[PDB]
RNA sequence: AAGAACCUUACCAAAUCUUGACAUCCUCUAGAGAUAGAGGACAGGUGGUGCAUGGUUGUCGUCAGCUCGUGUCGUGAGAUGUUGGGUUAAGUCCCGCAACGAGCGCAACCCUUAAGCUUAGUUGCCAUCAUGGGCACUCUAAGUUGACUGCCGGUGACAAACCGGAGGAAGGUGGGGAUGACGUCAAAUCAUCAUGCCCCUUAUGAUUUGGGCUACACACGUGCUACAAUGGACAAUACAAAGGGCAGCGAAACCGCGAGGUCAAGCAAAUCCCAUAAAGUUGUUCUCAGUUCGGAUUGUAGUCUGCAACUCGACUACAUGAAGCUGGAAUCGCUAGUAAUCGUAGAUCAGCAUGCUACGGUGAAUACGU
């Protein structure tokens, strides 16, 4: 489990197949966005309090 | 999951992100620099009153302003010790510019203190009927239009987990044009944790 | 439904036959949303059959219409132990919405082949009171009949 | 099937 | 001495320009019935036309854009009209009756979550 | 001389834009006034449940609008402006010379 | 599967400890895991053992097996009946 | 679960490890490979209990509710207010009344849509002219108009409201969204995260290769493809929007029956690329047969990505030609640009979608009533 898992995830594995994404905040491998790094837990509780730039919500 | 976090109905109507900056590459790095550093002064700053940290850039050099509630403990006598903290950070891989502290009177009008003059009461063990009830008390008469309150959890001891909410004035929650505070906290005791959650209405 | 009543939807006639009763043909002849094929199967059984009898295509498909347009009907109740289907009279502009999807559910019931004339031969034989179409103003026109019996049960 | 294999490649 | 006006259906917007002349519609290069597939739309985008009594007195001159043929057809509807009260304003008491100065608000709807549709929920089994 | 403006907010791309223009407008020179681009809107539905329960989804946002800004007749006294650094903080302009 | 261009697969080991013996006297079984390697025809007359998981399941390499994969000949899932 | 060949990976077997794979303080050589030979204070656990928690979440249900102060009534529990005559989507409003007021809900303030008007004219637009030149037309998006039962008839004197009418782009909370009260279910979550209590600590921790989650007598939930003539096939020919794009979109040319290959312009993008929209329309044709229908299942020979498609990826060529003729008992969605069909596009992603979140073209049928 993390704490383990995560520490080699920061070590550059041995072929570029093997780079799998896991969020930079908690260690959750398991939705997780590019442009922030920040999977659907931590996008939803980061960008209500207003820390995420230019984020709202959508009401078309 | 009933009702919605009133800093997430009023962003972008009323209300102003705390990180006013613009990146289109280099959102995944310029973003988690500021995580960084905003955790810091949460253990940094954590015995001091700070209830806002703003993180604004421009020309690779930030511009934070921290809002610390109690300032004089912040700063020190004759800034030596709002430039102590400048030292720290610019070991965040850049030179971090332009610290700047601004003052909150008021200080319990705000539901990040409030929060926690009752959060950090009942790690001591104080009856949770008294704490929340003397801070509908004391926000009343500096001026609310209406103050809300509640405490959850395994209340003093008790092995059987409820929550105890004491109200007062006009909180309005679902109307978009008012402003309203919150924010929650929570206590760590000998049976685990606690969940005190402000509404500040003015 | 509970509250009222509405409007129905009020259709502008056809470009050439000059009725409204050929632009509600064809919506009854259209499907799946496809209005380009149902101009075909509706212009070309108006001169598929205008060939075959030699008066007007529009006074032998409206008379094609009106042999089918049932006068009585049967609508429903209860007892508690029997269930009794009364008989009604029916409406001025339902005996139109029926007569004309009892002539287009009762064309692609047919062993023609190509639907013009499906179309075809059942505009020219319900003409002349016979056929799918216009024995269910019959069908639908005894149990109005049978049920003679329990029209005090009304509305 | 071994002329097969060397067919397709090369050996 | 051509007259002027913009109408608008359903995300098809079609500029129309009617000018003195004889009973002919010109859109995009071509001629209407090349434009238009079915004989449906060309009779009623000139309702204008028969509901103020100057059947052949214009020729058309439109340019379309967006959509597909029945938007198109009927956002010019909406031009012959919009640019015939804007020639005798006066017109107006009548091609109004017969319900033409509408734009037709009747847009396409938002998908919605949890829907299959805008309108179209799954299929619900109980066990 | 050409220029572009970026920001999340409207506030701030006007607030800038029609601020500085006549920074230009100061000496001997005209600009044309800003033309708006297309902004765009970036959405993001997510789950609000942190377990079993899609169908209960929670959308999100973030626009960029953007700005047309150009001038007909530099002078060497009109590009000397250039590092005006007054815009508060949260747009991004994008010169080219 | 792999294509023309690339030529077949075969795990830079398995040859190694194959053509070590290209003239000798005897074949013993030679001990796999790479079940993914291409056979070529020089295998004609092995008998490997590879990897099923748990076992090395030995089979004997024939002129039949000479476009295949080692581990197309050895099963991996166990399943008696119903 | 918004991406299982390795990794992910939390299970299996072998090969292995002891202050540790992570904190803190003191180029050759054996090998499937990690790895080797050269040149202690303590960590840690995806272990346990969601009936010891905090946070987040469904549900009844966007249903019209759920109460409080102070007064009165009652021996008390409790009542009243909140009922009653009316009306409303609405404890929404009037009137009455031992209540008089107030809070949370309701509506409205928020978006996006449907008409305009000033400011503005590149990348957009092309009227008046031979793309030069123009800001008209329309588009983009800031500001600001606009809709309130204002007005006007007549049924109501409970008094609100209700039906109709005329200026209008739209008329009676315009259309759709966000927005989810008090509580109920000891509902779901100790596995995303944090954590009280109890366990393990040369392992229940740690590193690799390979296997597994892809197993198949079978029974159930959600979908997809069709059984053809309103169709197949193969030719000419039009018309959308909404979005993605740097060690990433990738044109034109050439080569290939085809997936696609080699060269390679331009574009950090209203400019350029993905991008043909497919339905549609004009035609030749086949003529009711398990068929030219339908495209399962297999043998073959290939193309791409990747250390590698063997267990176990998408696509294409040729051959193979499965059950299926419109569905038993019962059962589901939808009140308008919605249902039905038709295509495009995004997030995950090396590679892989019939799934999910979006987007527009064509577009019906009915609602007597209760
Ligand atoms: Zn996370």
């Amino acid at each position: 489990a993390k704490t383990s898992m995560v520490a080699k995830q920061q070590k550059k594995q041995k072929y570029a197949v093997r780079e799998y994404t896991r969020c930079e905040r908690c260690g959750r491998p398991h939705s997780v966005y590019r442009k922030f790094k920040l999977c659907r837990i931590c996008f939803r509780e980061l960008a209500y309090k207003g820390q995420i730039p230019g984020v709202r919500k959508a009401s078309w | 999951g009933q009702k919605i976090n009133p800093i997430g109905l009023r962003v972008g109507i009323i209300r102003d992100w705390e990180a006013k900056w613009y990146a289109e590459k280099d959102f995944a790095s310029l973003l988690h620099e500021d995580l960084k550093i905003r955790k810091f002064i949460d253990n940094e700053l954590k015995e001091a009153s700070v209830s806002h940290v703003e993180i604004e850039r421009a020309a690779n050099r930030i511009n934070i302003a921290i809002h610390t509630g109690k300032p004089g403990m912040v700063i020190g006598k004759g800034g030596s010790e709002i430039e102590k903290l400048r030292n720290k950070l610019n070991a965040l891989t850049d030179k971090k510019v332009h610290i700047n502290v601004i003052e909150i009177k008021k200080v319990d009008l705000d539901a990040r203190l409030v929060a926690e003059n009752i959060a950090r009461q009942l790690e001591n063990r104080a009856s949770f009927r008294r704490v929340q009830k003397q801070a509908i008390t004391r926000a009343m008469k500096l001026g609310a239009k209406g103050i809300k309150t509640q405490v959850s959890g395994r209340l003093g001891g008790a092995d059987i987990a409820r929550a105890e909410q004491y109200s007062e004035g006009t909180v309005p929650l679902h109307t978009l044009r008012a402003d309203i505070d919150y924010a929650h906290a929570e206590a760590d005791t000998t049976y685990g944790k606690l969940g005190v959650k402000v509404w500040i209405y003015r | 439904p509970r509250k009222g009543s509405v409007p129905k939807r009020d259709v502008l006639p056809d470009p050439i036959h000059n009725s409204k009763l050929v632009t509600k043909l064809i919506n009854k002849i259209m499907l799946d949303g496809k209005r380009g094929t149902a101009q075909r199967i509706l212009y070309s059984a108006f001169d598929l059959v205008e060939q075959r009898s030699g008066r007007d295509a529009l006074e032998v498909f409206e008379e094609a219409i009106n042999n089918i347009m049932p006068v009585l009907e049967v609508k429903a109740r209860r007892v508690g132990g029997s269930n009794y289907q009364v008989p009604v009279e029916v409406r001025p502009e339902r005996r139109t919405t029926l007569g004309l999807r009892w002539l287009v559910n009762y064309a692609r019931l047919r062993g023609e082949k190509t639907m013009e004339d499906r179309l075809a031969n059942e505009i020219l034989d319900a003409a002349n009171n016979t056929g799918g179409a216009v024995k269910k103003r019959e069908d639908t026109h005894k149990m109005a009949e049978a049920n003679k019996a329990f029209a005090h049960y009304r509305w | 099937r071994v002329e097969r294999f060397n067919k397709k490649f090369g050996l | 001495v051509e007259y002027r006006g913009t109408g608008r259906r359903k995300n098809s917007v079609a500029r129309v320009r009617l000018v003195p002349g004889e009973g002919n519609i010109t859109v995009n290069n071509r001629d209407v019935r090349e434009y238009l597939p079915f004989e449906s739309l060309i009779l009623d985008l000139n309702q204008p036309f028969d509901v103020t009594e100057t059947k052949g007195n214009y020729d058309v001159l439109v340019n379309v854009h967006g959509g597909g043929f029945t938007g198109q057809a009927q956002a010019i509807r909406h031009g012959i009209a919009r640019a015939l009260l804007e020639a005798d304003p006066e017109y107006r008491g009548s091609l109004k009756r017969a319900g033409l100065l509408t734009r037709d608000p009747r847009m396409k709807e938002r998908k919605k979550p949890g829907l299959k549709a805008a309108r179209r929920s799954p299929q619900f089994s109980k066990r | 001389i050409r220029i572009r403006l970026k920001a999340y907010d409207h506030r701030v791309i006007d607030q800038s834009a029609e601020k500085i223009v006549e920074t230009a407008k100061r000496s001997g020179a005209d600009v044309s006034g800003p033309i708006p681009l297309p902004t765009e809107k970036s959405v993001y539905t997510i789950i609000r449940a942190v377990h079993k329960y899609k169908d209960s989804r929670e959308q999100f946002e973030q626009r960029t609008h953007k700005r047309l800004i150009d001038i007909v007749n530099p002078t060497p006294k009109t590009v000397d402006a250039l590092m005006g650094l007054n815009l508060p903080s949260g747009v991004d302009i994008e010169i080219k010379l | 599967a792999r294509s023309i261009k690339k030529g077949p697969f075969v795990d830079e080991h398995l040859m190694k400890k194959v053509e070590a013996q290209e003239g000798s006297e005897k074949k013993q079984v030679i001990k796999t895991w790479s079940r993914r390697s291409t056979i070529f025809p020089n295998f004609i007359g092995h008998t490997f053992a590879v990897y099923d998981g748990r076992k090395h399941v030995p089979v004997y390499v024939t002129e039949d097996m000479v476009g295949h994969k080692l581990g197309e000949f050895a099963p991996t899932r166990t399943f008696k009946g119903h």
